[PDB]
């Protein structure tokens, strides 16, 4: 029944810069033995949370001198300098003073490096599913930065949008890199009357398009 | 060598209830207490429960009279009920180990992997595993790029391994969206162009929600 903000939301910073969350409770997270259970906790994407900092200032083991957790009462602070890609994930504070032990709504660190190209790849449907009544043309695109990026199917000329579903990636955490997929199916029948296939896509690092069509021939 | 497992229905209907057991092993519960962890779908952790290491409980206020984490001290196991499940009650429950000194634990120690649970009326639908590899009319440089689409599961999640894990270079996952009330992911995989199709690459998914597993090998064409 204890409340802790967490600002903000999100933290954009770049490699190298120095970084800090503040972490705020709605009372006193010492206990009586004077002991304050301020915890951090990180969750890299897929990965499960891990213990970072365990008492406010106390570094749990693997974790470098880069990490530093400083606070009082309302107001406590993760900084974290010399700054990875590593880095990236979900950066959450914990308080175990008094009960219910409650954590903090998250702050989501964000990385800013060098752009990068994008790296796309168009595939053909597959043999067997083309042989279950559906045709799928799935692209890629890959390590790219920023994350803003446009892509469109073309069928023999025209823009492809009807029920279009692509999905990106958080940063990654070696390159902090964005990707994303873009799948366009329909059904046989309408793959079975459309030779060629484009798979157009503007970016940043490009002023031309990236394209990557490919026929049925 | 300590690990903590948890084990689940992937999905549950709207209403009922839901229990997910911690299997335990390097140390005891006896000697040690294990909290109850979840999150929301595209949300943050949230506390469920606890339980020290002697039979007692503590509970999230929010559900405690939907929670119940109980315990088999020689089965080293953490189960944990949940009546009148909802909705929004989707979320990926780990089971994490106190590492702090007696009844103050200096922070959740060992975090499981994480049993993903999700509320809805749809039903278990297997997945479909399509390979995604290049045509013969593109070619490609000092690397290739390839994948697979798996397309049609219910419910999430599930976990796609690139040749046997010999394979973790250039390695992405796409995250699964709904359609036509069905979940649907893709995995690429960038690698030498002196080893595909050189080599033989293959993609394998899991999928324990209907438990089963299909690993694909890639040919062009």
């Amino acid at each position: 029944e204890l409340v802790m903000t967490q600002t903000p939301l999100s933290l954009p910073v770049s490699l190298g810069d120095q970084a800090s969350i503040s972490c705020r409770s709605s009372q006193s997270i010492v206990h009586s033995n004077g002991n304050t259970y301020l915890e951090w906790y990180l969750q890299k994407p897929g990965q499960s949370p891990k213990l970072l900092i365990y008492k406010v200032s106390n570094r749990f083991s693997g974790v470098p001198d880069r990490f530093s957790g400083s606070g009082s009462g309302t107001d406590f602070t993760l900084k974290i300098n010399r700054v990875e890609a590593e880095d990236l994930g979900v950066y959450y504070c914990f308080q175990g003073s008094h009960l219910p032990p409650t954590f903090g709504g998250g702050t989501k660190l964000e990385i800013k490096r060098a752009d990068a190209a994008p790296t796309v790849s168009i595939f053909p449907p597959s043999s067997e599913q083309l042989t279950s009544g559906g045709a799928s043309v799935v692209c890629f695109l890959n390590n790219f930065y920023p994350k803003d990026i446009n892509v469109k199917w073309k069928i023999d000329g025209s823009e492809r949008q009807n029920g279009v579903l692509n999905s990106w990636t958080d940063q990654d955490s070696k390159d902090s890199t964005y990707s994303m997929s873009s799948t366009l199916t329909l059904t046989k029948d309408e793959y079975e009357r459309h030779n060629s296939y484009t798979c157009e896509a503007t970016h940043k690092t490009s002023t031309s398009p990236i394209v990557k069509s490919f026929n049925r021939n | 060598q300590v690990q903590l497992k948890e084990s689940g229905p992937g999905l549950v209907a709207p209403s009922q209830s839901l229990s997910i057991t911690c299997t335990v092993s390097g140390f005891s519960l006896t000697n040690y207490g294990v909290d109850w962890v979840r999150q929301p779908p595209g949300k943050g952790l949230e506390w469920v429960g606890v339980i020290w290491s002697g039979g007692s409980t503590n509970y999230n206020s929010a559900l405690m009279s939907r929670l119940s984490i109980s315990k088999d001290n020689s089965k080293s196991q953490v189960f944990l009920k949940m009546n009148s499940l909802q909705t929004d009650d989707t979320a990926v429950y780990y089971c994490a180990k106190h590492w702090g000194g007696y009844y103050i634990p200096y922070g959740m120690d060992h975090w499981g992997q994480g049993t993903t649970v999700t509320v809805s009326s749809a039903k278990t639908t297997p997945p479909s595993v399509y390979p995604l590899a290049p045509g013969c009319g593109d070619t490609t440089g000092s690397s290739v790029t390839l994948g697979c689409l798996v397309k049609g599961y219910f419910p999430e999640p599930v976990t796609v391994t690139w040749n046997s894990g010999s394979l973790s270079s250039s390695v992405h996952t796409f995250p699964a969206l709904l359609q036509s009330g069905l979940y649907t992911m893709s995995s690429s995989v960038t690698v030498p162009s002196s080893t595909w199709p050189s080599q033989t690459v293959t993609c394998s998914v899991a999928h324990p929600a209907s438990s089963t597993t299909v690993d694909k090998k890639l040919e062009p064409r």
